[PDB]
């Protein structure tokens, strides 16, 4: 009748750990299709009902949000890897999955988690002794700055949608970065927008920011489309005499009042309109509608109006041309307008866009996407993202390593001489980890439809004559030297990868029990 | 058809010890105590715990393992309930008093078996702690003078910290040795005065990086930044604080106070007072003094405005403890009131700064080479949220640790490493040969119950017990030529991820445990299991 835990789970022991393991493997397998730039795609619908297809494990993860507690440790460990390194989010998961299905056997067989965490630890820590010393300081040798980033967004586009128009498409990324300050990038400074309609190669490239017209209200053939420098003007108040929900009702004894009270309600949106143009704005911006009145009063003052912007697009404008939104017309000051070198409205995919170009206080720009497909403008945006990365980290590290697997071939094949002067459990365990490094060249190899047995077999043997950055070609189905096409990785993605997909190993390995308090 | 008998209480499942309800009570500890055998030792197991608030942990600590289970049985609330005691009068011991308890009813289920009665089982028992403590006692070999320098307090703290965060030892140690010597004086020869409140160091966490980005504090810090214009002090001596807890704004009643407002007049009115008010209440803040306002409310934008003009700090701390806790570092009173901004509660500070920590930026209350701060702050950093928060749990056992340093005996150390369990089996043993009667029967399982300790501390590293056990003790089982036993009191159970034949001494590591902690640990352990080999019946009404 007494109970020792009222219905609350609790479960211990060998057995534990291997569920644990299980966990990890349905993680593992769930993003293993992603790896590789050849990789498939996953779809999932979220319980918000809203479906989305991607290759991004950290977008992958962030929707699945495994419940399992062995998987939350996995998961977010992973997901840290997105938050302090940007990169490699697949790779640790991918990593940290093989150990657990290597820890199985050991487990099986009566070996102590602590033996297994252990080898683990000091293995890891030779690979990243490893990884350091691959590392190459590299800058202008033999590229120069314009060289090293079209080569390295070249390299990105490779069988891409995007491949053949590289020399297109290439341009728009290196120059996103370029315009961006170095001492400071972040993926957020550079936006792309989705306009369908047209073919690809018609995409603009904008030095500012640009928006896709939300307004779509009356005022055909009026609101002048372009300003050379246009003062612009932000705010917050909805500039509609009439609303779509409030009302007033009127009710008086003669016809002059009835009339004088709306027209004093006119007057009322017309000293808010009149305000406006006092602030000398050219260009009036709001989160909210600017009615029909008011395009028509603005237009006759040859001012340009765009209203029920989202907070987004209106931030990027403000942040673009040096203003600030005010909320009130009768409190705003001539430090909230803000200039853009030029001002215009695009007829791109058939639909009107409101760029702003050339804007001289922008740390940020925009590339418009054109295509005839949400799976068109998808894929060249998806390509385009790949290509944008590296181009960035080309800037940012300059200590980088040979990629296609070309790193881990070193690091296995170092840890695979360094264990045959080990004896005792700390041998089986590094070969383990020198074993499970191979996950990599051999995904990117099944998922890239290659004969991964054949290349992970070229890639072992000619690995041993001391070419050390040979690795997968993507190109033409073959092994060869990474570094030299520019396949690469920053050493610290490697470095920070290893040592993430470690700690969610040792962590969930290190775990004898569950307790799931209920309630 | 089959009829009842026995069972006269009511519908109910029957627990007498007539069907030997008092191995069905040690058996239902079992699995308690399974769990908990898994968490002690510098190679322990972590267990994973799901909050009824959908909070992942990941932790050694066995109080929490007990604390989130749902417990009724009345044989394992009494080892739960000791282990609580545990943790409020002692810094430590907690893996000691729960696993020891059940090794004491484990090794009982012999003699229960052998037909040796509750009450004999427990006469044995209640005869090997009055050896054992006396024992404890003796056997102490090394003692902390109340010195409280750096390399003191190291040497306590590193076995500490061992136990929860093995392999992190050399940076946490130097975290918490760094805040008590800030915050515990050098005294001696004096026991009126207590010392190390248990508030005396603060933990804080910030997200990203990992442990080697972790720092010390002379003084508090708080998540706010300065509201006002001023971002940070002079470094002038004796700043005056002013402390506020309603809002900063036009003066009001502190209770209710609203004004409301239907004329024209009474608005324009109003509208004046806001600016004469608080300019007036501000400047006799300012002509005070005062160059630091820290309110636990709001501040509005006219007190802004002006405490801006007086060049007044404006630091805003939402938390009612936060200030308590300021409150006494700089001496300050919180005003309830607005408008009344009374000298005797102000307060002093030497330094306020505005700093970034990992990107976040926190305010923080110190001092340099004066009136200096009884409390401290320990920086945690970490990419990982469940690794940042035991981090966190490693401190507060590093801090309550040193609590037991204080006047109540905390000098006495003895070696640990399993070292003193094994010492303590030898002498209990032969007691119970020397025990007439009955007695020898408990006497000695009491000693066999403490083999769990060198036993756990080998099985958690990997190592074969039955290989390291008998040489444990082959180390200890020595005959010397003399009354006292030395040379080598420091054999203890290595923890080694690497093979090692042999043992390592405890002088290696300086790997020493309390004498308060040993002696009071066995001591509840023994009250636990004594109450629950005690125990014929559970009475229950229905519900």
């Amino acid at each position: 009748i007494v109970v020792l835990k009222e219905g609350t789970d609790a479960s211990q022991g060998k057995g534990q750990i291997i569920s644990n393991i299980n966990a990890c493997v349905a993680v593992q397998e769930a993003l293993k299709p992603t790896l590789g730039p050849l990789g498939s795609d996953i779809l999932i619908v979220t319980s918000n009902q809203k479906t989305t297809i991607s290759n991004d494990g950290a977008t992958i993860l962030k929707l699945l949000d495994v419940v399992h507690p062995a998987a939350k440790t996995l998961v977010d460990i992973s997901r840290a890897q997105d938050a302090e390194v940007g990169d490699g989010t697949t790779s640790v998961t991918i990593l940290a999955g093989e150990l657990m299905k290597e820890a199985k056997p050991f487990l099986e067989e009566g070996i102590s988690s602590h033996l297994i965490m252990k080898g683990y630890r000091k293995a890891v820590s030779l690979a990243v002794e490893k990884i350091n010393e691959l590392a190459v300081d590299i800058t202008s040798e033999k590229s120069s700055g314009r060289e090293l980033l079209e080569r390295c967004a070249r390299t990105a586009m490779s069988s891409k949608l995007i491949h053949n128009n590289a020399d297109f498409f290439v341009k728009m990324c290196v120059d996103a970065v370029l315009s961006l300050d170095r001492n400071d990038l972040d993926d957020k400074l550079i936006g792309i927008k989705k306009i369908p309609g047209g073919a690809m190669e018609e995409s603009l490239f904008i030095n500012g920011v640009a928006f896709k017209k939300t307004f779509s209200y009356a005022g055909f053939e009026q609101q002048p489309k372009k300003f050379n420098n246009p003062k612009i003007l932000s705010l917050n108040v909805e500039l509609e005499l009439k609303a779509e929900k409030d009302n007033a009702e009127v009710r008086v004894e003669h016809v002059e009042d009835y009339q004088a009270i709306v027209d004093a309600e006119w007057q009322l949106i017309f000293e808010k309109l009149r305000q406006v143009e006092e602030t000398g704005a050219n260009i009036v911006l709001s989160k909210l509608p600017i009615g029909d009145l008011a395009t028509q009063f603005f237009a006759d003052r040859n001012i340009f109006c765009a209203g029920r912007v989202s907070a987004d697009d209106m931030n990027r404008v403000i942040q673009a041309v040096g203003g600030s939104i005010q909320s009130t017309t009768s409190d705003i000051k001539p430090e909230h307008l803000g200039t853009c070198a030029l001002f215009e409205e695009m007829q791109i995919g058939s639909e009107r866009y409101n760029l702003f170009q050339g804007c001289p206080q922008a740390k940020t720009c925009t590339l418009l996407l054109r295509g005839g497909a949400e799976q068109v403008i998808a894929e060249v945006e998806r390509s385009l993202h790949d290509a944008i990365m590296i181009v960035k980290r080309a800037l940012q590290n300059k200590l980088i390593v040979a990629g296609g697997g070309a790193t881990e071939m070193e690091v296995s094949k170092c840890l695979r001489d360094y264990s045959k002067t080990i004896a005792g459990k700390q041998q089986m365990i590094i070969n383990a980890f020198a074993k499970a490094l191979e996950v990599i060249p051999r995904q990117l190899c099944e998922n890239a439809g290659f004969d991964a047995i054949e290349i992970l077999n070229k890639l072992r043997l000619a690995h041993s004559k001391g070419e050390k950055w040979y690795g997968v070609v993507f190109e033409t189905e073959n092994i060869g030297d990474n570094f030299a096409k520019f396949v690469w990785e920053p050493a610290l993605v490697k470095i920070n990868a290893l040592n993430s997909a470690t700690e969610a190993t040792n962590l969930i390995l290190s775990v004898d029990e569950t307790i799931t308090n209920k309630g | 058809q089959n009829p009842n008998a026995g069972l006269f209480k009511q519908g109910y499942n029957s627990y007498s010890n007539a069907d030997g309800q008092i191995i069905k009570s040690i058996a239902a500890i079992r699995e308690l105590h399974q769990m908990c055998l898994t968490s002690m030792g510098p190679c322990g197991r972590n267990k994973i715990i799901v909050n009824h608030l959908g909070k992942i942990i990941i932790t050694n600590d066995a109080a929490t393992m007990l604390r989130e289970l749902d417990i009724v049985h009345p044989a394992v609330k009494v080892l739960v309930m000791a282990t609580e005691q545990q943790k409020i009068d002692m810094g430590d011991g907690t893996n000691l008093v729960m696993i020891l308890a059940g090794e004491l009813l484990n090794v009982s289920e012999k003699l229960i078996s052998m037909g040796l009665s509750a009450v004999e089982i427990i006469q044995g028992y209640n005869m090997a702690r009055k050896f054992t403590l006396k024992e404890l006692d003796e056997m102490v070999v090394g003692e902390i003078t109340d010195k409280n320098d750096k390399n003191e307090l190291l040497k306590m703290i590193k076995p500490v910290i061992s136990s929860k965060k093995y392999g992190s030892e050399d940076i946490l140690s130097e975290l918490v040795s760094e805040a008590v010597s800030h915050v515990l004086p050098v005294a001696q020869q004096a026991g009126e005065i207590p010392y190390f409140n248990v508030d005396s160091i603060r933990v804080v966490k910030i997200m990203g990086g990992s442990l080697s980005n972790s720092t010390v504090i002379k003084g508090m810090v708080f998540n706010r930044e300065p509201e006002g214009h001023v971002k940070s002090l002079s470094e002038d001596k004796k700043h005056k604080v002013a402390v506020f807890t309603c809002p900063l704004d036009i003066a009001n009643t502190e209770t209710k106070g609203t004004v409301l407002l239907h004329n024209a007049q009474e608005m324009l009115d109003f509208s004046k007072g806001e600016e004469k008010q608080i300019d007036a209440m501000m400047k006799e803040i300012a002509d005070m003094g005062v160059e630091c306002i820290v309110a636990g409310a709001g501040v509005g934008e006219l007190a802004l405005h002006y405490l801006n003009r007086y060049g007044i700090l404006v630091l805003k701390v939402p938390s009612k403890f936060e200030l308590r806790r300021l409150c006494r570092v700089c001496g300050a009173t919180p005003l309830p009131r607005l408008g009344a901004p009374t000298p005797e509660e102000l307060g002093l500070v030497e330094t306020v700064k505005t700093m970034e920590i990992g990107g976040d930026r926190v305010t923080v209350f110190k001092q340099e080479q004066g009136e200096i701060s009884r409390t401290s702050t320990i920086i945690l950093r970490g990419a990982t949220q469940n690794n940042l928060d035991d981090i966190e749990r490693a401190i507060d056992d590093g801090v309550a640790a040193v609590k037991g340093l204080m006047k109540p005996s905390g000098g006495k150390l003895l070696p640990g490493a399993g070292a003193t369990e094994i010492e303590l089996i030898s002498r209990i043993t032969k007691y119970g040969e020397r025990t007439p009667g009955l007695l020898q029967l408990a006497i000695k399982q009491f000693a066999v119950a403490f083999e769990v300790v060198p036993r756990t501390l080998a099985e958690t590293a990997g190592l074969d017990v039955n290989e390291v056990l008998p040489n444990l003790y082959a180390a200890h089982n020595v005959t010397e030529p003399g009354a006292v036993k030395t040379d080598h009191l420091y054999k203890g159970v290595d923890i080694d991820g690497e093979s090692d034949e042999g043992v390592k001494d405890i002088r290696e590591e300086n790997i020493y445990d309390m004498l308060a902690t040993k002696k009071f640990a066995i001591n509840v352990a023994t009250e636990a299991a004594t109450t629950v080999l005690s125990i014929d019946q559970i009475i229950m009404a229905k519900k």
